[PDB]
């Protein structure tokens, strides 16, 4: 159970936003110009990591 | 990271540019009465440069 657990947290947090506009990479990168698109970018990686 | 006409057709800085911008105006020695045409630039392309 426990490592099913961690594995499902690992997965979940990959919705979570960490403070971006949106956690799908493709629609920050869609809608944002890129120089925008680093700072949202850049929380989503700090999120992940 | 800027829009615009000229940014993206005529010269466009990187993202991560590193210098100075230095503008100062030109109408008292670049001005015609009839109208100086020299000065062109560019608003069709194909695509983004």
């Amino acid at each position: 159970n426990h490592n099913a657990q961690a594995l499902n947290t690992l997965v979940k947090q990959l919705s979570s936003k960490f403070g971006a506009i949106s956690s799908v990479l493709n629609d920050i990168l869609s809608r944002l110009d890129p120089p925008e698109a680093e700072v949202q970018i850049d929380r989503l990686i700090t999120g992940r990591l | 990271g800027q829009t615009g006409n000229i940014a993206d057709y005529n010269y466009k800085l990187p993202d991560d540019f590193t210098g100075c911008v230095i503008a100062w105006n030109s109408n008292k020695l670049d001005s015609k009465p009839s109208g100086n045409y020299n000065y062109r630039y560019r608003l069709l392309r194909k695509s983004k440069l």
